[PDB]
């Protein structure tokens, strides 16, 4: 078995130079977003009202068709500008600008990925984006500006054309995920390393691309406990650091030598979005 | 296929 600090090395002396990364959740809980409607919440008592008879109503098309509000309470929190990116998506943002991300894939729908600096064409959002809407009745697109207002206010939008309902691109229960989601059949058997951070695995097809690397492949995970194939199925090249994913990352960092331009630019973009 | 869980 490897550790933290091996693949620390394995980064510093060139042995691994193309990183895939999947991302979840976890990553985005220390920005202030909840996940499981678990948690008393500026979130569940506000959909609390809303009456969802359980958490994946929000995602499911029937119930999105017969009461759209709930939903777009959620999207009214999630839409940019509310939250920022913290120092694992800036952590991510390092990892390109060094020359190493060979694709991220994230399941989040806050877009923090994009609002830490991290290019598009880097990025494969599977669960979709607030950046842009479709109409539900005539299928034409829009930037998610172009509901931006009718959002914040409360109101549900409507296809300026039809009257349909615009519905932000994010993909819903039982949909097929975006097409740049089939990079991964590229993407996972040319990567040397892969990192896992903030997910529990249980959405699909996301989850098995775990498995979709070489037995020479390393595959690190920071995440509160060991979840999924790493846990059923693991591999000897396999790495668990357990615990909150802010202090693992903060201590790969460390061990990567880059504490310190790491502050510098999580200060500087922070100090910039607040 | 779909989005599931
Ligand atoms: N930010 C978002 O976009 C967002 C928020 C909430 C829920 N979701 C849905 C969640 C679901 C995808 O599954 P997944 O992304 O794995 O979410 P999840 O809630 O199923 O899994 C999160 C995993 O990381 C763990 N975790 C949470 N916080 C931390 C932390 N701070 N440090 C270390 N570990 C932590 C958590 O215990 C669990 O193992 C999709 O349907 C998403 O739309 C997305
Ligand atoms: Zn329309």
């Amino acid at each position: 078995k490897l550790s933290l600090q091996d693949v620390a090395e394995l980064i510093r002396a060139r042995a691994c130079q193309r990183v895939v990364v999947m991302v979840g959740a976890g990553i985005s809980t220390p920005s202030g977003i909840p996940d499981f409607r678990s948690p008393g919440s500026g979130l569940y008592s506000n959909l609390q009202q809303y009456d969802l008879p359980y958490p994946e109503a929000i995602f499911e098309l029937p119930f999105f068709f017969h009461n759209p509000k709930p939903f777009f309470t959620l999207a009214k929190e999630l839409y940019p500008g509310n939250y920022k990116p913290n120092v694992t998506h800036y952590f991510l943002r390092l990892l390109h600008d060094k020359g190493l991300l060979l694709r991220l894939y994230t399941q989040n729908i806050d877009g923090l990925e994009r609002v830490s600096g991290i290019p598009a064409s880097k990025l494969v959002e599977a669960h979709g984006t607030f950046a842009s809407a479709t109409c539900t009745v005539c299928q034409r697109p829009f930037p998610g500006e172009d509901i931006r207002a009718d959002v914040m206010a409360d109101r549900v939008p409507r296809c300026p054309v039809c009257t349909g309902v615009v519905k932000p691109d994010i993909v819903f229960f039982g949909e097929p995920l975006p097409q740049r989601f089939l990079l991964h059949v590229v993407d996972f058997p040319m990567a040397d390393l892969l990192l896992i951070l903030g997910t529990s695995l249980e959405v699909e097809p996301f989850a098995s691309l775990t498995e979709a690397v070489r037995s020479s492949v390393p595959r690190l995970l920071i995440n509160r406990d060991l979840v999924g194939p790493l846990a059923w199925h693991p591999r000897s090249r396999d790495v668990a650091q357990l615990g909150d994913v802010v202090h693992g990352v903060e201590s790969l960092v460390e061990l990567l030598g880059w504490t310190e331009e790491m502050r510098d630019l999580v200060q500087r973009e922070t100090g910039k979005l607040d | 296929s779909g989005k599931v869980l």
